[PDB]
RNA sequence: GGUUGCGGCCAUAUCUACCAGAAAGCACCGUUUCCCGUCCGAUCAACUGUAGUUAAGCUGGUAAGAGCCUGACCGAGUAGUGUAGUGGGUGACCAUACGCGAAACUCAGGUGCUGCAAUCU
RNA sequence: GAGAACAGAAAUCUCCAGUAGAACAAAAGGGUAAAAGCCCCCUUGAUUUUGAUUUUCAGUGUGAAUACAAACCAUGAAAGU
RNA sequence: AAGCUCGUAUCAGUUUUAUGAGGUAAAGCGAAUGAUUAGAGGUUCCGGGGUCGAAAUGACCUUGACCUAUUCUCAAACUUUAAAUAUGUAAGAAGUCCUUGUUACUUAAUUGAACGUGGACAUUUGAAUGAAGAGCUUUUAGUGGGCCAUUUUUGGUAAGC
């Protein structure tokens, strides 16, 4: 509906997407960066649509590199089945999602050293650190820095037991003015949370029998299965301790196995799966 | 007309084609080395690591690396006698080089041992 | 098919003083409690003959609602002009939009409903697509769906039941 | 093109060495053809322009002299290598303050010589008649 | 097969117009009680757990088509240039010797696409 | 391409769908697009001490500028800067 | 000029291989920019000529006014593309390869960094070619008005300018 012509010069990446190959990495993943080294870094949990990604990754090589993992897309087998996403599996994927998740480093340079995970879980300041790695800063992604929110959170709740992130105050979950602090509050979200407290309206609805598991709920007034499913859950590395993997699942190699007919369209997703694999596709049919 | 300190630069100190902005966060990347040899290359992008002119083109060896950014420096030599001075470039500027024979080292001392042998 | 479309995107109100106080202030007004929301005035990039030899400022109100308030646009569209609408002929599209001329008179004056005089009889088309390419993050362009306005959002100024066609 | 004749090393008006067809060589000989004139041997011509004016830092007795080789000895050896060389060979035509040839001798080349190659003259490469403008000289 | 942070070249890197899309994943999308945010405006921002959708987005295919290719053949051993002459011509210029040696033009096969880590049906 | 009442070539106002053609005080050139431009938020690094560097093919002091060290602050959630 | 210090160390107005740097010659405007030819097609808009024409005349109309696929020729102070000449480096090799040891450095450190011990092989199997060694220290003359040519160019009708 217009023109084209010499319309020869551009182009831009594949953060022609959205990516911020802006001073986003090449800030983040520099300095950390020189004045050593040879490495450095340093994780990032942003959160999809239905699961929150925690992925503790850190720069460089052919292209940057995967610590761990973390990612609360499945905080629900290892205790915690409704809520995702619920901005205290910012707390869970928190911790739980890398933070002690991480690692075998890890653990190990916990589980026994620097651990403190979070030694509280009330619940002020700082919640900082004596000692020491793996150090990872912070790399929100692109989402707007709102004082309290998802993110800045995932941090809050990570850090409020083990790595050195350096989050501070400010724009933590709640608490301002004028001034800091705020106390009450964060221990509040984050002991998921603060929707029970929004789970008190009364008229059509909510969940199901998870409004059954539910309604109480924690309520009361928000001390029996809001802050419990939470409190016990919400303890995961520390209490519940397990792998950041963490059954690894590998069920997932399991499920496949599953696809269910035919090829496909492009049938090359047929064959993938298949088992793992069955013909070419990511082979001989793909990149 | 006038001798300012980026004169005649209008296309030395150029860019691109297209490539016309943004640093290859690869020649980013990449580690030093307190004696690996370095070619300088200027980049309008940054703005330390433009080399005052005539170190232009000319390579030579890390002798600093203040890693922090700072890139190294190595040197060169120039004219009438060469009094080598030091330059201390920045680390999106400079790139590796064709020390690139250390392959044929190896290719050698190695096939010279299976030479050993071989013989 | 056909599973999604048609919706009115927003109510884009607004007023073209030319002044300064106490008269702009007023345009608000008006504008504010015709709204609810609150008066976004307009700049004032520069200069000329009649008046308005201001730098960018003062001299008009931009205030614009949507979603629910979605009947509040039609709230005189059939209404101020009988449900009748820059009309006639050609390819159906008669001029997409709506002619317009300044409004107000308000220091008495009686509330509205139409009055407040003629206004900015526009806020309209231009067919279709998706949802959030106005988005954040992985922004992108939108769909190749529906008709430039015209064959599509007419058939959508026509079920509003009035004249145009 | 000076320090290419000083380092194909020969500083004389009418005179002349022998350097072996590598491109290292080659190269430099184009980078002076225009001012010199790159023959190309014949044996005779290497037997006479070795024994003749041909030899030694100083002179010549077989073995005798010819024996600081030590890779090898015979001025008729200086010649079995040279004339076809290769092997340890051409440190051997390290040794020879290599000419002082005489100024044409019986012919000319004729009319014009210090520009040329074909197109008559000099200053070029003949091969073959490159021995005879060398043959009449020692 | 997707999805996350990626390297890359980042037109050797997009357009543009049509289609088609199982499985999963993201998306669109529900909702304002809190944190938080509107030059107005829950669009954006962010904030909470499934009523409804593949329609867009995305992904891939079609055009051969617009982009750059990547290669080669005429184009081209030219155009230009390193050296040389006591070469040519009033002159302008030009030719010949050895040496380097293009660009535009067109003919083709590509199409943007590789591939990193971690996931995942 | 849309809606115009002092606007009506437009001076100025609000909607929508694509060549970097704009903007970066000032010359010209370089550069610069989630920016290096524009709107907001918060500060005073335009800081102390040195030294080394670079800028005449540069051995001369100067001005300017580059990377460090040690302090002391800003700002961001950060890495950073 | 005076001399040191020691004898293939390594040296070069030089080519050769590997690897960089160039935007001027050329080339280029149915590519950027800025110039300029020429008509075509608008199922195109603001006006000077006409028409059923003649005062919101719908509708076609003739010159300009911007597209759209074309045409013509150009650039010190324009351009994708881009030479030749000249211009940086590197070379066989004190070099790799192996073992570990030092703390102010930063990594979470069996993290590296920088340095050093013990250990295998060098005369070395593309570089070529040249050496009347090579390096080094003092000192103190004259000189600073220059002029020719070939190519490449600036001004200027030109110049033994």
């Amino acid at each position: 509906s217009s023109a084209y012509s010499s319309r020869f010069q551009t182009p831009f990446r594949r953060r022609r997407e959205g990516k911020t190959d802006y001073y986003q990495r090449k800030r983040l993943v520099t300095q950390h960066k020189a004045k050593y080294n040879t490495p450095k870094y340093r994780l990032v949990v942003r959160f999809t649509n239905k699961d929150i990604i925690c992925q503790i990754i850190s720069s460089t090589i052919t292209g940057d590199v995967v610590l761990a993992a973390a990612y609360s897309h499945e905080l629900p087998r290892y205790g915690i089945t409704h809520g995702l996403t619920n901005w205290a599996a910012a707390y869970a994927t928190g911790l739980l999602i890398a933070r002690r998740t991480l690692q075998r480093l890890g653990l190990d340079e916990t589980y026994k050293g620097v651990e403190e995970v979070e030694g509280e879980y009330e619940l002020t300041e700082a919640v900082e650190d004596g000692p020491r790695p793996f150090k990872v800063f912070l790399d929100i992604g692109l989402q707007r820095t709102t004082t309290g929110a998802r993110v800045f959170g995932a941090l809050k709740g990570a850090s409020d037991g083990g790595l050195y992130v350096p989050h501070s105050e400010n724009r933590f979950p709640g608490w301002d003015f004028e001034t800091e602090e705020i106390d009450p509050e964060l221990l509040r979200s984050y002991i998921f949370g603060g929707h029970v407290s929004q789970y008190m309206e009364e008229l059509a609805d909510d969940d199901e029998e998870r409004f059954s598991e539910l309604f109480k709920g924690y309520l009361a007034d928000d001390i029996d299965a809001d802050s419990l499913e939470d409190i016990y859950t919400s303890a995961h590395e520390a209490i519940r301790a397990d792998p950041a993997f963490k059954p690894t699942e590998k069920k997932f190699t399991k499920e496949q196995y599953a696809a269910e007919s035919k090829k496909y369209r492009q049938t090359k997703l047929s064959k993938e799966e298949r088992a793992a694999r069955v013909a070419a596709k990511i082979a001989a049919l793909a990149g | 007309k006038s001798h300012g300190y980026r004169s005649r630069t209008r296309y030395m100190f150029q860019r691109d084609f297209r490539k016309h902005g943004a640093v290859h966060l690869s020649t980013y990347l990449k580690v030093y080395k307190v004696g690996d040899i370095v070619d300088i290359k200027a980049n309008g992008s940054i703005q330390k690591g433009m080399p005052h002119k005539f170190y232009q083109g000319k390579t030579g060896v890390v002798y600093n690396v203040t890693k922090s950014s700072v890139g190294v420096i190595i040197n060169k030599m120039v004219g009438n006698r060469y009094l080598e001075k030091r330059l201390n470039l920045r680390v999106e500027h400079i790139k590796h080089s064709k020390c690139r024979q250390e392959f044929l080292e190896r290719v050698k001392a190695n096939a010279a041992k299976r030479a050993e042998a071989k013989a | 098919n056909p599973m999604r479309d048609l919706k009115i995107e927003k109510l884009v109100l607004n007023i073209s003083v030319g002044e300064s106080g106490d008269r702009l202030t007023r345009a608000s007004k008006v504008l504010e409690q015709l709204s609810g929301q609150t008066p976004v005035q307009s700049k004032a990039r520069y200069t000329v003959r009649t008046f308005g030899i201001r730098r960018n400022e003062k001299i008009a109100v931009h205030v614009t609602v949507r979603g629910p308030k979605a009947e509040e646009i039609l709230e005189r569209g059939l209404k101020v002009k009988e449900y009748q609408l820059r009309d006639r002929n050609f390819s159906a599209t008669g001029n997409f939009g709506f002619g317009i001329d300044e409004h107000i008179d308000l220091g008495i004056k009686y509330d509205p409903s139409i009055g407040i005089f003629g206004m900015d009889f526009y806020v309209v088309m231009n067919r279709p697509g998706a949802r959030v390419t106005r988005r954040k993050r992985c922004k992108g362009t939108v769909g190749n769906s529906h008709k430039t306005t015209k064959e599509d959002t007419v058939s959508w100024f026509k079920q509003k039941y009035d004249a145009d066609v | 093109p000076r320090k290419v004749l000083q380092l194909l090393r020969l500083t004389r008006i009418n005179s002349g060495t022998f350097v072996k067809v590598t491109k290292a060589t080659l190269e430099l000989l184009k980078l002076i053809e225009p001012y010199v004139a790159y023959g190309y041997p014949s044996y005779s011509t290497i037997r006479q322009l070795v024994y003749k004016r041909g030899f030694g830092k100083i002179n010549k007795q077989r073995v005798p002299l010819s024996d600081n080789a030590y890779g090898i000895l015979s001025i008729d050896d200086l010649i079995h290598e040279i004339i076809t060389v290769g092997p340890h060979f051409k440190q051997a035509n390290n040794f020879l303050w290599p000419f002082k040839l005489s100024n044409p001798s019986g012919g000319w080349g004729v009319p014009r010589k210090f520009k040329h190659f074909i197109q008559g003259g000099s200053f070029g490469n003949r091969e073959e008649f490159i021995n005879k403008l060398v043959k009449s000289m020692n």
